[PDB]
């Protein structure tokens, strides 16, 4: 693993792959 | 903390 949980500017999270360089609204747990 | 990553689309 190497995402970041972030917090969109709604209010919500959103994850962020520091390796390939991605996001997504759910945790990477794969 | 105003310096962030992009949204997921």
């Amino acid at each position: 693993g190497s995402w970041t949980e972030h917090k969109s500017p709604d209010g919500r999270t959103y994850y962020y792959n520091t390796e390939t360089k991605q996001s997504t609204w759910e945790k990477p747990d794969d | 903390g105003s310096t962030a990553p992009p949204l997921p689309r």
